């Protein structure tokens, strides 16, 4: 049966961009079944909603495998929600999808790593700022593995350059309206030039709100994040997003046709409460993947899909992406992006060529990016 | 010894430093499996209460950070230190530098990690220990050659004694006094000096 | 330092001490997405021919142990050791510890067991170098300071000087004739 | 389903053995379904022959797995077997019975150890043996982990009770007629009290000939082992056989009305080519036990069946015996027995009670059995 599993949360702290990712994947398989299914077959996917809670995503992953024969799943966000379901996927020798961007370290043979490792988006982001913004900076992320991992490497990396780093808060995932006023009045405290947030789900919007009011509305630090996206954004006034910077492989208003035919494709399928997303992108992408490699091995048996994987190059949205054999991990385009007065995601930078995925670097060389950024 | 060390598991009193529930409870089980006296303990407490000889401890980036550090550094020289690591990633790694683990366990963990990696660290904690006891029983006899040399310096210029007499003094005075002859020139000597 | 550790792993020269087949491919292919130089060999040899920072072997019942032993007990001190184990009784067992392994990785091997048990095994091999290091330097100080002390004694009662006379005569004569202060006063006993 | 897979070589070096073991998991099979096998539906079997080899066992774990639908199994004997397969049970979430003696240390959620640990035959057997040979003892076995740690603790056991171990001589699986030849002498020159053999499977017969006729008329000593089965000393002539000292939970001489109705049971059922043995019996209760734990959770699932299977004390030939859920090793009558003249195994000593396993156990303290022995 091609069954795909998708574990994506409906409700909870990440349900926004995670509603985002299930349409996503759901886009794909309407475009996969209009190519023919697998082998006349076509493709069924189940659904359950594990509300961001890593003991659910578990619970949801073993349910699929052990009950319903699901072999192919698409989910995951927060970090530990991988490493919750990683294990059983691998017992089972299931393949797991992730279409999210995530702190590297980590090689696990059943995974296809479809979001950027620091060296595709961190770095990029980490040079751009220290290029362009002052040196002092202020960090703000929830209080979870991905936001202190990736203020760990930020944080060495502002010092190195030059950099101070003034304070480095972080507020819990659903945070109280308490917790926001005294993360905001910290960061108002500081005077930092920039604020770098790793704030993830829910509250991100109101984070930007209090500090935009907190400020006396006048020429605040710009917020820099590396977790916001698009979904953040449309719950933002116009004026509090204005000039925050954020950073992906793919945003809805690139130039091209193959961008173009995605936002189309979304707007007709995804629901009022779904936001078109770069992670949104990355399931649509990945989900596609699976199905032509599916196709072109006539069946739905992992080693037979997966080994077809590595050779299909695809035409993602936004732009050829592949999955390298090597380490499960993708070749991902990278765009920093600036938000503009009507709450569109100018993109100022983006890499001359999709960058090879090396979750394992341990030192970032920012010289890489000099060129191609001034 | 191989045996030595094989035949003192039994007596090893084993702590399960992590919040309860299904890891600590596979992890004490498979403990308790091996004949080791064990005990899990939540939240982290400020100092043990009863003699601990292998922590088993997860890795936290909350405030149970510097809890287990503080803790953990209050313990005796030949505790040793196991990590249940989830991550490999750098900030959970220079976590387990920093703590000086002996050896760890990749979750998730089965019962099968326990064993080698339980004698293993602590052939690596016994060894180390050892080693750093030396060199402070080193760095003790340097400082303690020099406060005595420098109480017989003290003695000499004060009295007009050669060293020999000044020598003769210290002895004297601390073998009569039954105090150290470190102790007679600590209490001499006061220079507010080296 | 965890941060000097960290970012050093790409410049280890890894050697994988296993026999050819699925453990060793797995363990060399986990080793070059860390990142390291990784060799594998296999029959053990008797001495390395180039530098080896981490060796990571089986445990054998036959005379690869012996090999391993010998070519490991001649080598380079720091040289890390990590044993892949796969029972846990006694005869097994004691042979990880008469090798004095840095670390152990229980088998079946799976990528995420690599990478925290080569770095907590670095970590302790190299604290161990260190600790036997500061323990040579410690013996030759409290060595050289008795000589130094010794020469001052002399100094003092041969001339009839205090301590700080005794002190600047050595330094200077020492810093004087372009030698350790140690050795004018093993030239004056 | 329910189909148990069988995992027990019909060739290679152990076949002799593991044909037995299969019987006696086939005969527990037919007796499960003259007792009404499980929720209505008689019991099947899916047998597969490994050759003894440790990759091939894997490789059948896994079509069972993969390919059968099966989640019970029965099987495995050298421990390298054991180790192959027992990831692929672990990672299903599948169960294996083992049947068979080990080195012990070891706790797999997935296995229930059906065969004895250390503290179980090799510690009473040191006992025995201490107690009644000479102090001047030569080790001989086959080169793979079992007889390698079983002698590990032996040299221990006798360097410590006052004995010298005089030689471990260590032969291949599957000797040559060399190596038989160049072991045998060796045991000659070192002049032993007793010979400890941990020789398993195939070339067993003839080691113990050879030894035979090495030392033609005059004293020789006998051969204490923890491995010869009831199949091994079938191949050897009632000269060669006799004296010699072997150890289990089961002998088919015992006479009991239970030890009485499974060699009859095993007469009726077993091929000329397979002999009733020790693990015959461990294959037979084990599979018998999982089958009554299956009609008590009244379906087929591990964990329901499993549940089950901790609590059912079951009436074995061998006597009572039970699997603690604390560690899945079970509760084991045990028995040294010398062979006479007539190939019959005379047992001169056995446990009092049956013997808790405990697996991890490194001091055996052998004043355990001062007072029954």
């Amino acid at each position: 049966r091609p069954l795909i599993g998708l574990l994506f949360s409906e409700t909870g702290v990440t349900a926004d961009i995670e509603r985002s990712q299930r349409y996503g994947a759901l886009l794909a398989v309407e475009q996969l079944n209009r190519e023919g299914g697998v082998g006349g077959r076509p493709i069924e996917t189940l659904s359950q909603d594990p509300g961001g809670d890593p003991d659910r995503y578990r619970l949801c992953a073993e349910d699929f495998i052990r009950n319903r024969g699901v072999r192919f799943l698409v989910g995951c966000y927060m970090s530990h929600t991988r490493k919750a379901v990683m294990p059983v996927v691998e017992r089972a020798d299931a393949l797991l999808c992730y279409p999210t961007p995530y702190e590297g370290f980590e090689y696990s043979p059943n995974i296809v790593y479809g979001g950027p490792a620091p060296n595709q988006n961190s770095a990029p982001l980490a040079a751009y700022l220290i290029r362009h913004y002052g040196e002092r900076v202020v960090f703000i992320g929830s209080d979870y593995i991905y936001p202190r991992e990736s203020n760990h490497v930020m944080r060495h990396l502002y010092r190195q350059h030059g950099g101070t780093v003034l304070e480095e808060i972080y507020i819990p995932l659903y945070p109280s309206d308490d917790d926001l006023q005294r993360a905001v009045e910290r960061i108002y405290q500081a005077r930092a030039d920039v604020v770098f947030s790793t704030v993830v789900g829910t509250g991100t919007a109101e984070l930007y709100r209090a500090i935009a009011r907190r400020y006396g509305d006048g020429r605040r630090p710009p917020i820099a994040s590396l977790t916001t996206s698009e979904a953040e954004v449309a719950k933002m006034e116009s004026d509090v997003a204005e000039g925050q910077v954020v950073v992906a492989p793919y945003f809805s208003s690139i130039d091209t046709p193959a961008s173009r035919a995605f936002v189309q494709a979304c707007h007709g399928f995804f629901p009022e409460n779904a936001t078109i997303t770069a992670w949104a992108e990355a399931a649509y992408w990945q989900t596609l993947l699976l199905g032509r490699a599916a196709q072109a091995a006539g069946n739905w048996r992992v080693e037979d899909v997966q080994r077809h994987l590595y050779d299909i190059d695809i035409d993602a949205p936004q732009g050829p992406v592949r999955v390298e054999r090597q380490n499960n991990h993708s070749r991902l385009s990278s765009r920093i992006a600036e938000i503009d007065a009507r709450g569109v995601f100018q993109v100022r930078w983006q890499s001359p060529e999709p960058i090879r995925p090396d979750p394992y670097v341990v030192v970032h060389n920012l010289d890489d990016w000099s060129a191609s950024m001034g | 010894s191989a045996n030595s060390l094989l035949g003192s598991l039994r007596e090893l009193q084993v702590l399960v430093l992590n919040p309860p529930g299904e890891v600590s409870d596979a992890l004490v089980l498979q403990l308790i499996r091996i004949g080791c006296s064990v005990r899990q303990c939540w939240p982290p407490p400020e100092a043990f209460d009863v003699p601990v000889d292998v922590v088993f401890t997860s890795i936290f980036q909350n405030r149970h950070h510097d809890e287990i550090a503080a803790l953990l550094a209050a313990g005796t020289p030949r505790t040793t230190l196991v990590a249940l690591v989830e991550y490999e990633s750098p900030a959970v790694l220079s976590q387990i530098i920093e703590l000086e683990c002996h050896g760890v366990i990749t979750q998730p963990l089965d019962a099968h990690r326990v064993l080698p990696v339980l004698v293993s660290a602590r052939r690596i904690s016994e060894e180390m220990a050892k080693l750093k006891q030396k060199t402070e029983q080193l760095q003790d006899r340097i400082a303690g050659q020099a406060r005595i040399n420098q109480a017989k310096v003290l003695l000499m210029q004060r009295h007009g004694w050669d060293e020999r007499e000044a020598h003769q003094h210290l002895s004297r005075e601390a073998m009569k006094r039954r105090e150290p002859i470190l102790k007679i020139a600590q209490e001499l000597l006061g220079n507010e000096p080296s």
